[PDB]
RNA sequence: GGGGUGACCUCGGAGUACAAAAAACCCUCCGAGUGAUUUUAAUCUAGACAAACCAGUCAAAAUAACCAUAACAUCACUUA
RNA sequence: GAUAGCUGGUUGUCCGAGAAAGAAUUUUAGUUCAACCUUAAAAAUACCCCAAAAACCCUAAAUUCCAAUGUAUUUUUAAG
């Protein structure tokens, strides 16, 4: 028949992103008992230091996918403070474009009950919801 | 029955007595500091690592690229100080800082972060993503020299291709335009690979548009090997990665088993290697640049699929292995009545003989 | 509580002298056992009952020939209060398919291939 | 395990206390 | 599809928009039932395939409602990528 | 005579699955009455404190890490009174998943 | 159980089986969770699930009740609109 | 010991394999012998006289 | 450790039963035959623990309402 | 021919294989299950089992699950 025809119906995706993109991904349920619950595909981390803020989005393997830090030269030759509320805003402007580019939408974002409450990590998540990427990972289809 | 530790105890270090003049820390952010710091360790007992994949642990990565620039560290800290002292002696800014109101030029922060980090983020995000597992098996290069393509939606609607971006194939119809800073002394080769979508050999991967020998910038100036063709990914299977591929060059390469003819319409023709490519022209190809982003079906596809292929659409499915279920028992103890649906055929009653 | 007896490997190692003892070869190892099993399986435990007839030994006074393998030695340790073990000796080598009736096995361990020659 | 070699990984209560002349 | 003349110029139009997706590129429309083991019943079925997707293109009241739960990720993907096309630059 | 009701039967509180069992999903791992072995990775915690499989793999048993709910009050103190260099560890119960997610098999070439 | 009568000297049942069971043409015997309706403010929702949910028997119980029961209740029955005639056969059954 | 427990990994295993066969094989042909016509006409036989 | 008398007859915790489970004594000590409060805590169904039987234990996904991120009711050694 | 959980007796040969107790019971002089065992049939993994693994204040003999290896036994089905 046709060369182009074939099809060989038992077609692999070597691509790990694959189902990460199509929500049919494995979710890593468990602990309940440690925190945070490892139960999600990407993970943001908010590091703040006496000197420098960090915002990583950590993969469940343990692997950075995009991180934005107050010690690149970009932001801080651009901002002063780096510790402050208007530099926790910045970080996450600044890691929610990163997001966009590489393509990420959807992570997970766990605080403490007493960082939660705090002023900059509140305009962080603003920053981050306005810039598009929105928490609340989809739930898994046949969870 | 005892046994000996087979290395040092996690907590054998701090002394049990006089715990009162031993410093604590009080707070539950500083432990949970410490237990990350302390998990990362290459412990000698069974981790979770270790049985949840942790890549081989280290990885001799073979590093083939540029080396990077050079640059004067005295003088760089030194400048970096003084902007620094700079920025800090401004009121204003601390005025700013502290009302809470304060912009930061996203532009310029996306191009310094392009031209000092970039290419280790990109080609962090190329390893998660699975590019040189897929191009060369052991290597992973720096994009030192970046890299912008753009597809083309109508007069002014231009999309950018990033690291990783869903670009459909209603976008990726037309051939892109590549931008890169170069000097008119060197010569580039472009190559855009489909890492899925190959229906035959899954070890083996598509070739959309490849064009070698690029004078400087001018991508439109260099021969062309192989036509551009849009994306065709399956209907069932969607997300495959398109891979821009840049390579930088000292000699004017030649090469006519690598040549497609002009219409290039044949799958078995467009059947390429990364690996092999990279073998052949190993001399003088060293990379350089590259962009990466998803691509899924969408109506498109099917006219790629019929006009320019002359194939039928192939539609796959997402289909799941079936539940597990114990071996059937002659009597049943305690199960509900419904423990007979787990092993019914079909739901219609069989009447053998009547 | 009365239970099964880990033997330490330390009474398993062999010192300078009982090589010469015993008349063994202190550089290459023997290749095959052969075991006699000398006492009962009477007022003994089940599972020396089940090794002494996994191994093969319930007709009592006849040898048997095993590998010298850790995974034979571990029962061998294990029932070696009951047993006689001897290295095989091969004067005359591999038997071949043109002497397999004509061999003999002697008491102090050998096993002869020509035996009886008219 | 108590013949393990790991035995008494997760001991505790020896680092803290919780029970002038 | 094309050839049905015992439907509507519009309805077919209809058709051929909504259930392009099991359309062959002959177009020959395929109605496919597998549920029952009878051959009546799968041909019963899917001749109420049929009559459901003839009405449904031929009621012009048809509101066209769509879910939710599995179109959100669909429409934030969507924004999320628009917010990166509004780079208006010419080319071409 | 003084002492009354001291008979009782046994609960089994014990372990079900040891090391390299294949088990399936739900199938329960452990049993136990006060926590000896905390739940990992695709394993459940039931409300009695039991723990089970949530995927089809192989049973697995680590000395991780604990860190504790920022909720609970009692370990929070713990942690806090904890020295400098002590980090409290656990044994948790993890199943890896053998089996793939799924196929992608070909329907039909339309 | 009397094995042999009085009037036609054939082998009675007992009717306590014939009300609390049922009888499958493949050998099993259905009956109903012992406490289904004692004190259900007391018990759990698993628990009065469990309580109404039917179960089977095992192979002792199964050979007492074909005991006690005589010839005729092991019949096959066809009856109008009956729930468990999809149920009244065995399928796959690799023994 | 001759080997050690590395090298004895998997080295007789063929072996078991057939013989747990050849013992499936023997107790899979269990089952009742023909029934020849010679079994049942050569009772007859015991009522051979001399004519 | 013959009966009579005394004591007990059910359920749970600890030791006896030092480390998977279980294991008795008219062996030694705790207890229970419920209170307080509000988040009033459902259906259906994978797959498992325990068990002679009866009984007891869990529980992934799917459903309607509450955050569009929990529902295992909590506490009293929580075990009875 | 009342009834007996109670006592006593129970008649030819040889061969094969062959069991000392966990749970209920006006129950411990017995009954009904389980676990063993017998008779026939199905199958295939069975015992020994190194690593590695099974808790927190100190805690022995050893335990439980598993390769390979040595042997052929084990698990269900129908009667018991
Ligand atoms: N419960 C039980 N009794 C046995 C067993 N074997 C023999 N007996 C009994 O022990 C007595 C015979 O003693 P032996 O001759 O075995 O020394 C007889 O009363 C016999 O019923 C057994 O395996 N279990
Ligand atoms: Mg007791
Ligand atoms: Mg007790
Ligand atoms: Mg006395
Ligand atoms: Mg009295
Ligand atoms: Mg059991
Ligand atoms: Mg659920
Ligand atoms: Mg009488
Ligand atoms: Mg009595
Ligand atoms: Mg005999
Ligand atoms: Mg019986
Ligand atoms: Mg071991
Ligand atoms: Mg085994």
């Amino acid at each position: 028949p046709v060369e182009n025809e074939a099809v060989a119906p038992e077609f692999t995706n070597r691509n790990p992103r694959n189902l990460e993109l199509l929500a049919v991904a494995r979710k890593e349920r468990g602990w309940g008992t440690v925190w945070p619950s490892r139960e999600f595909w990407h993970r943001l981390r908010v590091i703040r230091t006496q000197h420098h803020i960090e915002a990583l989005v950590e993969h469940r393997n343990g692997q950075v996918v995009v991180s934005a830090s107050t010690r690149e030269w970009a932001i801080k030759k651009h901002l002063y403070s780096t510790r402050n509320v208007v530099a926790c805003e910045s970080v996450g402007r600044v890691l929610a474009e990163r997001c966009l580019e590489a393509g990420i939408n959807f992570m997970v974002y766990h605080p403490t009950p007493w960082e939660a409450a705090s002023d900059s990590i509140k305009r962080l998540q603003h920053a981050m919801t306005e810039g598009g990427v929105v928490l609340r990972e989809p739930r898994r289809i046949y969870e | 029955r005892r046994a000996a530790p087979l290395g040092p105890m996690p907590n054998e270090d701090i002394d049990v007595s006089d715990l009162e003049r031993l410093k604590k820390y009080r707070s539950f952010d500083r432990y949970r500091r410490r237990a990350e710091q302390e998990a990362r360790k290459p412990h000698w007992w069974r981790t979770y690592r270790e049985h949840f994949g942790e890549e081989s642990g280290p990885k001799d990565r073979v590093d083939i690229g540029l080396p990077p620039p050079k640059v004067s560290r005295t003088q760089q800290l030194l400048e970096r100080k003084q902007a620094l002292r700079e920025l800090r002696a401004n009121v204003e800014e601390e005025r700013a800082a502290r009302l809470q109101t304060a912009r930061i030029p996203l532009e310029a922060v996306r191009a310094e972060w392009e031209r000092t980090c970039g290419p280790y983020h990109k080609q962090r995000l190329a390893e998660y993503c699975g590019l040189y597992r897929d191009l060369f098996h052991g290597a992973t290069f720096v994009p030192r020299v970046p890299l912008h393509v753009a597809y083309a939606v109508g007069e002014d609607d231009l999309m950018p291709v990033y690291h990783g971006n869903e670009v459909t194939p209603t976008e990726a119809a037309q051939a892109p335009e590549v931008t890169y800073e170069a000097d008119e002394g060197s010569l580039w080769t472009l190559l855009l690979t489909n890492l899925d979508g190959h229906l035959l050999e899954p070890d083996a991967e598509y070739v959309h548009w490849l064009v070698t020998n690029i004078p400087g910038n001018r991508v439109t100036e260099g021969q062309e090997t192989c036509p551009y063709l849009p994306p065709f990914p399956a209907r069932g299977s969607g997300f495959h990665r398109f891979a821009f591929l840049l390579f930088k060059q000292d000699k004017r390469i030649d090469f006519s088993g690598d040549t497609r003819p002009s219409p290039c319409y044949q799958l078995a023709q467009r059947t390429f290697h990364t690996f092999d490519f990279y073998k052949k022209h190993q001399d003088a190809m060293t990379p350089a640049g590259l962009a990466f982003f998803q691509c899924r079906w969408d109506d498109s596809v099917t006219r790629v699929f019929h006009q320019l292929l002359d194939m039928r659409e192939p539609v796959f499915e997402f289909v799941r292995p079936p539940p597990y279920h114990p071996k059937q028992k002659r009597f049943p103890h305690r199960q509900p009545l419904r423990y007979l649906d787990r092993y019914r055929d079909s739901h219609e009653p069989t009447y053998g003989i009547y | 509580k009365f239970t099964r007896s880990r033997i330490p490997d330390k009474v398993f190692q062999p010192s300078p002298e009982d090589h010469e003892k015993y008349g063994g070869d202190p550089q290459y190892p023997h290749k095959l056992h052969i075991v006699t099993r000398i006492k009962s399986t009477k007022r003994r435990p089940y599972w020396e009952k089940d090794i002494i007839k996994m191994l093969g030994l319930e007709k009592a006074h006849t040898p048997q020939v095993h590998k010298n393998i850790p995974s034979v030695n571990a029962k061998l340790k294990v029932v070696k209060h009951l047993i006689r073990i001897k290295p095989l000796k091969l004067p005359q080598g591999l038997p071949t398919e043109e002497d397999m009736a004509n061999t003999c096995l002697k008491s102090n361990g050998e096993l002869v291939v020509r035996w009886l020659l008219n | 395990y108590r013949s393990k070699p790991t035995h008494g990984i997760g001991r505790y209560k020896h680092l803290v206390k919780a029970q002038v002349r | 599809l094309a050839s049905a003349d015992w439907i509507a110029e519009p309805v077919r139009l209809k058709l051929a928009v909504k259930h392009k997706n099991r359309i062959n590129r002959s177009g020959e429309l395929i109605l496919t039932s597998e549920c029952s083991r009878y051959q009546f019943r799968n041909l019963a079925d899917c001749l109420q395939k049929l009559r459901d997707m003839i009405a449904e293109a031929s009621q012009p009241a048809k509101e066209p409602s769509r879910e939710d739960a599995e179109l959100r990720r669909s429409r934030i993907e969507n924004m999320n990528r628009e917010r990166l096309r509004k780079k208006r630059i010419s080319s071409a | 005579s003084k002492n009354l009701g001291g008979k009782s039967p046994g609960k089994r509180f014990g372990i079900k699955k040891m090391e390299g069992h294949y088990v399936h999903a739900g199938n329960i791992l452990a049993t136990q009455r006060h926590f000896r072995w905390h739940p990992g990775a695709h394993v459940g915690l039931g409300k009695n404190k039991c723990l089970y499989a949530l995927e089809e793999g192989v049973v697995r048993y680590t000395k991780e890490v604990y860190v504790p709910n920022p909720s609970n009050s009692e370990a929070v103190d713990l942690v806090t009174r904890l020295p400098q260099g002590a980090v409290l560890y656990k044994t948790f119960v993890h199943v890896v998943p053998a089996k793939p997610e799924g196929t992608f098999k070909l329907v039909a070439m339309l | 159980v009397t094995y042999f009568s009085s009037r036609k000297g054939k082998r009675k049942t007992v009717k306590a089986v014939i009300y609390r069971f049922l009888r499958l043409h493949s050998g099993l015997w259905l009956r109903r969770k012992a406490g289904y309706k004692k004190k259900l403010w007391k018990k759990t929702a698993a628990r009065k699930r469990r309580l109404r949910e039917f179960v089977f028997c095992n192979k002792t119980q199964s050979k007492l009740l074909d005991k006690m029961t005589t010839s005729f209740w092991k019949r096959r029955n066809w009856y109008a609109d009956d729930p468990y005639q999809k149920y009244q056969d065995r399928t796959n059954l690799k023994v | 010991p001759f080997l050690t427990a590395e090298q004895e990994r998997g080295h007789a295993a063929v072996r078991r394999a057939a013989a747990f066969q050849a013992l499936k094989a023997a107790q899979a042909a269990r089952f009742p012998a023909h029934r020849r016509l010679e079994e049942q006409l050569g009772h007859l036989l015991v009522t051979r006289k001399w004519s």
